[PDB]
């Protein structure tokens, strides 16, 4: 359970782009989406939710 | 050296051999705009969709 | 498959279309859609006959 939770909560989820090819006409916004990033400090690791 | 003056046929034969070798070279010699000037570089490309 | 019995298909939830792999490039030749190829020659080859 600990290994699976670490794998789930220490991932590199690729959100994508808020408006990207093929985009709609008259589209005037383009930005990247950030969902998750890999943890960096033991304090963050110790806060992983097991249950 | 100077001994070709006594033997014109040897000089003419050498000239003919040179011309034939040059024609053979021109027949099969690679041509290009420029030779390999840039140092070799290797490119590694990876894609992570999204 | 629902309890009613009607079959749920992919076309019922999505649009399936023969599209492109990479959509992030618009290539136009004189304003018209186009695609190109670059030929990089070989070593020991004749650039004229090639
Ligand atoms: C093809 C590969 C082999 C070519 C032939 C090798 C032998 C060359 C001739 C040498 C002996 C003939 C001879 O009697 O010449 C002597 C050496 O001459 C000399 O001075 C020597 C000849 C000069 C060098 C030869 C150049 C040939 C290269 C071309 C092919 C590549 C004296 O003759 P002499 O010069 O006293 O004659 C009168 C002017 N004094
Ligand atoms: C006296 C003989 C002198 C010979 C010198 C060399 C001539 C042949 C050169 C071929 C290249």
């Amino acid at each position: 359970d600990v290994i699976s939770q670490i794998k789930v909560q220490n991932n590199q989820i690729s959100g994508g782009q808020l408006g990207g090819m093929p985009q709609a006409a008259d589209q005037q916004l383009n930005a990247s989406i950030i969902v998750q990033t890999r943890l960096q400090t033991p304090e963050e690791f110790g806060k992983i939710l097991l249950k | 050296a100077n001994y070709f003056i006594d033997r014109p046929v040897f000089a003419w034969v050498l000239a003919i051999i040179m011309m034939l070798a040059g024609g053979l070279a021109i027949m099969n010699l690679p041509v290009a705009q420029y030779p390999q000037i840039a140092p070799p570089t290797i490119t590694v490309s990876a894609t992570y969709p999204g | 498959v629902q309890q009613d019995g009607s079959q749920v298909l992919l076309r019922d939830v999505a649009r399936v279309e023969l599209g492109a792999e990479d959509y992030s490039t618009v290539a136009r030749y004189n304003g018209k859609p186009a695609a190109g190829i670059a030929i990089k020659l070989a070593a020991g080859a004749n650039a004229l006959d090639t």
